[PDB]
RNA sequence: CGGUCCGGCCGGGAACUCAAAGGAGACUGCCAGUGAUAAACUGGAGGAAGGUGGGGAUGACGUCAAGUCAUCAUGGCCCUUACGACCAGGGCUACACACGUGCUACAAUGGCGCAUACAAAGAGAAGCGACCUCGCGAGAGCAAGCGGACCUCAUAAAGUGCGUCGUAGUCCGGAUUGGAGUCUGCAACUCGACUCCAUGAAGUCGGAAUCGCUAGUAAUCGUGGAUCAGAAUGCCACGGUG
């Protein structure tokens, strides 16, 4: 898990409130250029561009112990090997192998 | 009408949990004496045996999910105090609903 | 003769060869003839023409000839001027429909080494 | 008296009823005397039958559910064998002739430890 | 080395009672399917009427005598020793043969239905003059190139 | 068993399936063989199933300078006004030379338009998204119900039977070819996906060498689950036929 990735991580948080909250109406009636084909509004046309990084495309939810997007499984943030830790520990609950 | 929600992951520790909220219910006054079990689910999960370059190979583990609404006609001064002071037990999600 | 191509098939009825002479197929010139309203009587040793003319849009979907030959060749007018590396793809023995051009070429390129 | 059998073929399910004297030829509430006499299955379930022979002096009841008719004739011949070595034990001895004294369950296996889909071995070496 | 059999339970046929005329619907279908081989049995009778049919009420049990595998060859050993000899297929198994034999005749006709091309081909056969022989040929003369084995 | 919009529907019932689980059955017991008539095995009878009933889940001693500085740890050595993070360009499809593995047609037991029968596994609140209209279609307007067995995804296809072309390199089959639509995204230059057409080269089960499986196995046609801003026939599962 790479410190830039995680500290990018936090940045996206911080810019999906920004550049990601309340400005989906203005970007519904900026995107349009057949309606009436006049130039009026570029400086607002590119103002949707203004996010690179803080938008969906990028984002993964990854390995919640490697940062990595590979064999994990979401719905406890652990891979496919260390669930196997956790569940000979009892940390993962009621999740088990025989003894029922 | 209200309901309390009980979620487990055993198709035994339901029951205990059914059988501790009545034992308190019968030290409450009177609220549940047998509620239905609703329909069940299961969740199966793969492992890796090797930590690299062997994902053919998988061992299998499970769950089996379990969810009781007990369903209430009247609360009672203790039912919205006694009943919700219970600690019941570990390994099990208890909560109020409407 | 001609229709579907510049052809006169020798001392034969009009209707001959109207098939396989690209963007025509070898059953439609027939199985299509009762649509048209053609009758196959009045046969003579020599040319004639103007009289099926309405056969040319019955035995293809939209183009003969023509048309058909430069129409399936229609990109080159948007492609072949200045820099454009799918215009020099094309002016070479290489793939321009997004196919890789090292795999699969000895169709289109010719015979391996 | 009365006599009865039930039979099961992948995810089919059939319950028989025979008697004996003058009857019917029924299934699912519809009569074989004019129902499923065009049906791809309509004979691979009579042969049992034939031993006794039907409506004159015998009447019949199927219920099935689930499965396609190819099925449903597996699971319904089953629910008559049953039936039919419970009424009469010379009955039994002919149809032991015919190997109908076995349950067929073959339920498909399950996948140790990998082997891709189920069991299925992939290709060889170099070699 | 262990097995020893096992012979596993068969449905016979449920109008002529027959275990080789169900036996026949096993070689004669494609994808495991077997509906349409289970179409083309018996129909394929009512077209071999015209023609050399041999015993209309045992429908093909009789015409498949007509067909004759009678030896095989390569892959033996005798006296510890590699030998080209021939050797005598099973009679449970020379029937399964000369289905496979028929079939495989049958279908590759150039011409009409599979009911007219197996009713062409048991009328052939039941005259020695069928197709689809040559294939075999080469074998037949490896098992006529010893009489005097070992 | 009672009533009957003549239906498991409604009465009403725990029979039969069934859902969550717990038991019983099998003991070589019985017949007859085999064998230091031992130890240990093999047919037959009955039974749903029998001779560790079958199949999983259980990983001794280990094999070899075993694999990996690319999951991760980290010495030695190097870069540190950077070979570091951050931006915008690109490269792992430039094409002079080229290859496993895997799949589809080679038919009439088809190709096409209708009639027609039977599913499991599952999956969902900045979610699945309905009813109903529009869009050749991909989709869009829109926002019920359900916190997920009286809501949503979702009419599975092979199979069963008519009509029709016909042994015509094929009225089967698939490379080309030219543009426009739908969704998403700095961005559709370029190797996006989904969607609608026209042209129709090759293809008659394929030289040498060579793979899987003892039975619900091999083969075979479809449907889910996961990845996902937009992107599979792959990965993992499941059912129909066998």
């Amino acid at each position: 898990a790479k410190q830039s990735m995680k500290a990018r991580e936090v940045k996206r948080v911080a810019l999906a409130d920004k550049y990601f909250a309340k400005r989906a109406e203005l970007k519904a009636i900026i995107s349009d250029v057949n309606a009436s084909d006049e130039d009026r509004w570029n400086a607002v046309l590119k103002l949707q561009t203004l996010p690179r990084d803080s938008s969906p495309s990028r984002q993964r939810n990854r390995c919640r112990q490697t940062g990595r997007p590979h064999g994990f499984l979401r719905k406890f943030g652990l891979s496919r090997i260390k669930v196997r830790e956790a569940a000979m520990r009892g940390e993962i609950p009621g999740l088990k192998k025989a003894s029922w | 009408r209200i309901r309390i929600r009980l979620k487990a992951f055993d198709h035994r520790l339901i029951d205990q949990a059914t059988a501790e909220i009545v034992e308190t219910a019968k030290r409450t006054g009177a609220q549940v004496r047998g509620p239905i079990p609703l329909p069940t689910r299961k969740e199966r999960f793969t492992v890796l045996i090797s930590p690299h370059v062997n994902k053919d190979a998988r061992d299998q583990y499970e769950i089996r999910t379990h969810l009781r609404l007990v369903d209430i006609v009247e609360p009672t001064e203790k039912t919205v105090d006694a009943l919700m002071r219970l600690d019941l037990a570990a390994g099990v999600d208890v909560q109020i609903s409407l | 003769a001609r229709i579907a191509g510049i052809n006169i098939p020798d001392h034969k009825h009009a209707v001959i060869a109207l098939t396989s002479i690209y963007g025509v197929g070898k059953t439609r010139s027939k199985a299509i003839l009762a649509a048209a309203g053609i009758a196959e009587d009045v046969k003579i040793s020599e040319l004639s023409e103007g009289q099926i003319d309405t056969l040319r849009d019955e035995v293809a979907k939209f183009v003969v000839e023509g048309d058909l030959r430069r129409e399936i060749s229609m990109s080159i007018k948007r492609l072949m001027d200045l820099g454009c590396y799918r215009g020099l793809r094309h002016r070479r023995g290489l793939p321009v429909r997004g196919q890789r051009t090292k795999t699969n070429a000895r169709t289109r390129k010719g015979p391996r080494k | 008296n009365q006599y009865y059998g039930t039979g099961r073929r992948k995810s089919s399910a059939a319950r028989v009823f025979i008697k004996p004297g003058n009857g019917k030829i029924v299934i699912n509430q519809r009569s074989l005397e004019q129902y499923f006499g065009r049906e791809t299955a309509r004979m691979v379930v009579r042969q049992p039958l034939e031993l006794v022979d039907m409506v004159e002096k015998l009447d019949l009841y199927i219920t099935v559910k689930g499965g396609g008719i190819s099925g449903q004739a597996g699971a319904i011949r089953h629910g008559i064998t049953r039936a039919l070595m419970e009424y009469d034990e010379s009955l039994r001895s002919e149809l032991r002739k015919a190997g109908f004294v076995t349950r067929d369950a073959r339920q498909v296996e399950r996948k140790k430890v990998g082997l891709r889909k189920a069991r299925r071995r992939p290709q060889f070496s170099k070699r | 080395r262990r097995r020893v059999i096992g012979q596993r339970k068969i449905l016979p046929d449920p109008k002529f009672g027959s275990e080789l005329l169900a036996k026949f619907v096993n070689i004669l279908m494609v994808d495991g399917k077997k509906s349409t081989a289970e179409s083309i049995v018996y129909s394929a009778l009512e077209t071999l009427a015209q023609r050399s049919g041999k015993s209309e009420l045992e429908a093909f049990e009789v015409a498949l005598e007509n067909v004759r595998p009678t030896v095989e060859v390569k892959s033996r050993r005798v006296g510890g020793s590699t030998y080209q000899v021939p050797v005598e297929v099973r009679p449970v198994r020379r029937n399964a043969l000369a289905m496979r034999w028929i079939v495989e005749a049958a279908r590759k006709r150039g011409d009409k239905s599979m009911a007219l091309r197996l009713a062409n081909e048991l009328s052939d056969a039941a005259e020695n003059k069928g197709t689809a022989v040559k294939k075999r040929e080469d074998v037949h003369r490896m098992a006529e190139a010893n009489k005097a084995f070992a």
